[PDB]
């Protein structure tokens, strides 16, 4: 099965993303960063 | 509580910050990962095979097959023969066989010729047992192509390929099911479990 | 005798009759079978499968 999948044409339009993946994955990188910079924040305030 | 949200998603955001579109890299470990994990997925159903067994239906492929094996044995008890007209052809194959003689012994011939006919019957359910399978098989592939979602046309290249494969394979199956009863009918053995000397 | 011994090459040497010094795409289909080929049989080995 895997030499008849990869030996298809246009492999860079079989494994084609869909449109909620990139909506997914951006915005766990501004929720990644955020968390940081908050986490940031509350190391500041304790002193 | 940030600290546990930071450990939650930092393991996938790892990879995503590091995103570029044109990366055959990543397509090709992609490609790998959903054919491990529909191989995986479809040999739990069939063979049962793994750790996580579904323990609310019935594994589907593994025994609605396991179960069309034991039904077929209801579709070869429902031939309904006729005894009178089997005593008649009987009968009437007595006396042609030993023809002008008046006949001193039972002839054989009789036994085979009746029995030859009996068994040209058993064709029906045997390619009916195959069509069965065969659309029980296409329903797993489907179930399994279930979690592929996210990557479209990908799912409907794997469920094509494998489903044109298994339709393919009907022609091969059916002619060994038909050669195994003309072996059947070929010549008859009368030395197996049988009523000997009678 | 022939036919039979003949049927046991035919699988293999149908991708050498095609075999260039410089072909990616027969490299990158050769690393993710050996990929998976390993996966599979170190499995097998531990825990006892197949």
């Amino acid at each position: 099965l895997l030499a008849n999948l990869y030996s298809c044409g246009d492999q860079n339009t079989l494994m084609e993303e869909s449109a909620e993946q990139a909506q997914r994955r951006d915005e766990m990188l501004r929720m990644y960063h955020a968390l940081k910079e908050a986490l940031s924040i509350i190391g500041n305030i304790n002193t | 509580k940030l600290q546990s949200q930071l450990l939650s998603i930092e393991k996938e955001v790892e990879e995503y910050k590091n995103f570029r579109p044109d990366d055959p890299a990543r397509k090709t470990k992609a490609l790998l990962q959903m054919v491990q994990q529909f191989a995986v997925d479809f040999e739990k159903r069939i063979e049962g095979s793994g750790d996580q067994i579904d323990t609310y239906e019935l594994s589907g492929g593994a025994r609605i097959n396991r179960i069309f094996h034991e039904r077929f044995p209801f579709e070869l008890v429902k031939m309904e023969f006729d005894e009178k007209e089997l005593r008649r052809e009987i009968s009437y194959a007595i006396k042609n066989i030993h023809g002008i003689r008046t006949g001193l012994f039972t002839p054989d011939m009789a036994f085979e010729t009746i029995v030859k006919k009996q068994v040209k019957k058993i064709r029906e359910p045997c390619l009916k047992c195959v069509d069965m399978v065969i659309s029980e098989l296409i329903s797993t592939v489907r179930q399994c192509t279930k979690k592929l979602q996210q990557y479209p046309r990908l799912r409907e290249e794997m469920e094509r390929i494998v489903t044109t494969h298994i339709r393919e394979r009907e022609g091969r199956t059916k002619e060994q099911v038909m050669l195994l009863i003309d072996i059947e009918l070929a010549y008859m053995n009368t030395n197996h479990e049988d009523f000997i000397g009678f």
